[PDB]
């Protein structure tokens, strides 16, 4: 039921991507430093590279939460350009208004 | 470029602060980083995206 | 002739004298001066065909405490600070023409901004491996060391032997030229030739043999920031050339049979602001340790009856050119615009 | 003190200014405790403050600090 | 160290070295042999001296500080 | 513009204001008692009531500004004013008795005469006429003739010609050739008239 099959990957992505949290991070901090043997980092890099693809939280993309567009949408209301603009021009959104100066 | 004094001295604040103690590079300083905050992955903002 | 005065005579000038114009002659010029006048100064005695000095209290205030120099005691360190373009520079070279008139020997440095920045060939020195030399800046000073204090440099005598080459040595007893000389003449031994004049001059003006002027314009050089590079990019320090390392000692008052003057100056200088004139503003803590205890001078802006003399030694040149700078409407704007500083005065003058 | 003076403001472009005019002084005009010439080394700048005091013929009149 | 220090303190300073080492050699000018250091340093001269270099190193430096600062070198260096 | 058509232009000039009542005449007197109800511009920072204003060189100061950069520009400007009257002072005091009356060292003067002997009275446009061009020569206004003068001697200057000579030694060795009716900038005056003469038969165009 969400609107397209490009937004239910993203939902799995950021579904996967929390229940990996924790474990990417602890093995990331291992990674990050110059004070633990290279042949613990080197295995730590390992590690973290065999984990599932859609747990990197790089791979998860900011899609209109109403229309799945992946672009032109606005981080702070999560709505893509079109969909916003929908909604401010008929005053539903607080506070929003046209900018003349 | 720290005289003993001072140096001795901003070692004792970063014990009462509880700041790093230890001389360490900015590479290490990544691992205080990553540790005093939340993964991006765990900010409600983004598993919490869509409804 | 309302702003000329007829004393020539440095020694002779008193309060009487404020605000009137002496006249340098042109043999003093080339012997006193062959450097240390303002450019723009120098500019004005080509376009005058003369050379014109106000006499203000600053330099009257300096002539009167060298007049009465006990030289028995340790040298007194004058130096003179103030706003920019307020005469510190002329003041200064009054002050070096009173005592080239009394046969002082003259060490007179018009610019030591120039020995810490845009040097193009800083070698490594022989003498010490952990300094610089600087054999362009140090040449260049000789030759204007030679001029003035040549009939000086016959008399005054080596007191040691110093090595140039395996070959080349000056040996005890020397006139002190054949030192002038062979720095001018072999630029690599220029910055250890300067070194030699001050360490023997310091030591035998204590014997009594002349009486020594060390004037240094631009003195917080000394002891502030270089912007010369190291062939790894690395800044140096002042006390690592060997120009600034010699220079710094004829500043401590260790010796007698002297006196040391000096002058500030923010123009040229390097990382100091555009509005500090103050002694240890510009001169820092290791400048005002290395000087404390000295005298210092205040040059200010011209008072109102030196702005008239000036305006008046201007028009009497025909200088002032515009149809209305002579009238009392063009004097007040000549006055706001510049606020009687010396320099903006002659700034604005010289396009009028 | 007792001593008489004027206070006005101005602004031109984004900036704003305060400038107190004393009835009585000798020219010197203090721009945020600095001299004038000091604070305004630009020629150009130096020849707007005479230019109020000028056009009336109160050069050398008035003590302004601003 | 003095580096370290945010208050200036004149005793055991370069002032107070520089300044000692020309009163001595004022004194040998002389050819005195009052050379106690003590004495030289207990006068009322050297205490406006001192009063003076500590203004100038532990509060703003102003034309009215140069100034005394000044008057105060001239008397212990006999410059009138 | 932010100024309403209302507001007029203000006249800085402090003899018109001092001038008596008596002197004026009924229609100077209404022009007086009509402006003290009208709304007045800010004056400009270009210009004051200094003695020392000179319009036309703040005008060739506008003329050699490069991206707003006045300062600059009139840097050059005093330097070029100050150039021009030390090369007049070596030539007066090089000069005998005689020849030293006739020798001018007021660089306004100067700067003022040599504009005066660039500009040129008439000019050229360029006319289409069945498919191919032909220059008509015209009269030229006064506006016209005083900015081509300065603009031809700033032109000049700036020609690439001149090979690292800073801009106030070239400017001033400029304006006293052509205050001497000598150099390239006058010359370019003399092709513009010859051209003008040549053309005359077009003038029907
Ligand atoms: N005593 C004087 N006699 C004649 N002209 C003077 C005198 N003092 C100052 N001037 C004028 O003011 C100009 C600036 O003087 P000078 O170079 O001595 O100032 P300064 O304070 O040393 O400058 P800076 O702050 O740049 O080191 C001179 O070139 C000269 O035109
Ligand atoms: N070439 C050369 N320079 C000398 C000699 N003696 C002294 N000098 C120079 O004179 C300067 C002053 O001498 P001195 O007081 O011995 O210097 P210091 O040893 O560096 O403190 C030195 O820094 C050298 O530049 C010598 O024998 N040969
Ligand atoms: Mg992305
Ligand atoms: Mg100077």
């Amino acid at each position: 039921h969400y609107v397209d099959w490009r937004m239910w990957r993203d939902v799995k992505r950021r579904k996967m991507a929390y229940e990996y949290a924790d474990e990417r991070l602890r093995i990331n901090s291992l990674r990050k430093n110059t004070i633990l043997p290279k042949i613990l980092q080197d295995v730590a890099d390992e590690e973290i590279a065999a984990l599932p693809r859609d747990s990197c939280p790089v791979r998860i993309r900011n899609r209109c939460v109403m229309t799945s567009r992946p672009r032109g949408v606005k981080r702070r209301w999560r709505l893509s350009r079109i969909v916003f603009r929908h909604l401010a021009d008929h005053g539903q959104l607080s506070g929003i208004q046209r900018a003349t100066w | 470029s720290l005289s003993e004094y001072a140096f001795r001295m901003s070692r004792l604040s970063a014990r009462l602060f509880g700041e790093v103690t230890r001389p360490t590079n900015s590479k290490s300083m990544k691992v205080v980083k990553l540790f005093s905050e939340l993964p991006l992955a765990k900010k409600k903002e983004t598993y919490d995206w869509y409804p | 002739a309302i702003s000329r005065t007829n004393e020539n005579d440095p020694a002779k000038h008193g309060d009487q004298h404020e605000g009137q114009h002496y006249n340098i002659s042109p043999q003093d010029l080339e012997t006193v001066f062959p450097h240390g006048l303002p450019p723009r100064f120098v500019m004005q005695v080509k376009t005058f065909s003369e050379a014109c000095l106000m006499v203000r209290k600053p330099a009257l205030e300096l002539l009167h405490y060298l007049k009465n120099t006990s030289f028995a005691y340790p040298a007194i360190r004058y130096l003179l600070y103030g706003e920019k373009g307020t005469g510190k520079t002329l003041s200064l070279c009054h002050v070096i023409h009173f005592c080239a008139k009394q046969d002082w020997l003259i060490l007179h440095i018009p610019d030591a901004h120039l020995w810490v920045k845009n040097c193009r060939d800083l070698l490594q020195s022989s003498y010490n491996k952990q300094r610089f030399d600087q054999p362009l800046e140090a040449s260049t000073w000789l030759k204007n060391f030679k001029t003035t204090n040549e009939r000086f440099l016959n008399q005054i005598k080596v007191q040691e032997k110093y090595v140039w080459n395996k070959r080349e040595s000056t040996e005890k007893g020397s006139p002190l030229g054949e030192v002038v000389e062979q720095g001018i003449t072999r630029v690599r031994n220029a910055t250890d030739a300067v070194g030699i004049v001050l360490k023997e001059l310091k030591r035998q003006s204590s014997l009594g043999m002349f009486h020594l002027l060390v004037a240094v314009d631009g003195i917080n050089a000394l002891w502030g920031r270089t912007t010369l590079k190291r062939e790894d990019k690395s800044p140096i320090a002042p006390e690592e050339l060997a120009l600034v390392h010699n220079l710094r000692k004829m500043m401590k008052n260790d010796w007698h049979g002297g006196a040391i003057v000096s002058a500030l100056s923010q123009t040229g200088s390097l990382f100091k602001p555009r509005k500090a004139y103050l002694p240890q503003e510009l001169l820092g803590k290791e400048g005002f340790d290395a000087l404390d205890p000295f005298i210092p001078i205040l040059v200010s802006n011209y008072n109102p009856k030196e702005f008239e003399s000036c305006i008046q030694y201007y028009l009497e040149n025909n200088w002032l050119q515009h149809e209305k700078a002579p009238t009392e409407e063009g004097k007040k704007e000549l006055l706001f615009l510049s606020n009687a500083n010396p320099s903006l005065l002659e700034r604005h003058c010289a396009y009028l | 003190q007792g001593m008489a003076f004027s206070k006005s403001e101005g602004k031109r472009k984004t900036a704003k200014a305060e400038a107190i005019v004393y009835k009585h002084g000798s020219g010197r005009i203090k721009v945020n405790g600095i001299d004038y010439q000091l604070y305004f080394p630009i020629t150009q700048d130096r020849e707007q403050l005479m230019f109020p005091f000028h056009f009336v013929d109160r050069l050398g009149k008035h003590d302004v600090t601003c | 160290t003095e580096a370290d220090m945010e208050e200036y303190i004149w005793e055991n300073s370069s002032s107070e070295r520089n300044i000692l080492e020309t009163l001595l050699q004022m004194k040998a000018a002389e050819k005195n042999m009052e050379i106690n250091k003590e004495e030289l340093l207990g006068t009322k001269e050297i205490e406006e001296y001192k009063k003076s270099v500590v203004s100038l190193k532990n509060e703003e430096e102003n034309e009215n500080s140069i100034s005394q600062y000044k008057e105060s070198v001239k008397r212990l260096l006999n410059v009138t | 513009s932010r100024y309403s058509p209302e507001f007029k232009d203000p006249l800085i000039d402090k003899e018109y204001y001092r001038k008596p009542v008596e002197e004026l005449t009924e229609e100077e007197k209404y022009v007086r008692e009509l402006k003290k109800t009208q709304l007045i511009k800010a004056a400009p920072a270009g210009k004051t009531s200094s003695v020392f204003e000179d319009p036309v060189i703040s005008k060739f100061t506008n003329m050699m500004m490069i991206g707003g950069n006045k300062v600059l520009a009139r840097s050059l400007m005093i330097q070029t004013l100050e150039a021009v009257k030390r090369k007049q002072f070596e030539k007066y005091h090089a000069a005998s008795a005689e020849e030293q009356a006739t020798i001018e060292r007021n660089p306004y003067t100067i700067f003022h005469q040599a504009l005066k002997n660039c500009e040129p009275m008439i000019g050229l446009v360029p006319i289409l006429k069945g498919g191919r061009f032909y220059q008509v020569p015209v009269p030229l206004p006064d506006r016209r003739r005083r900015f081509l003068a300065m603009k031809w001697m700033i032109t000049e200057c700036r020609d690439k010609k001149h090979q690292r000579t800073l801009m106030p030694e070239k400017l001033s060795h400029k304006l006293l050739e052509a205050f001497h009716n000598q150099g390239p900038v006058i010359k370019r005056k003399h092709d513009l008239h010859k051209m003008a003469e040549a053309n005359r038969a077009l003038a029907h165009y």
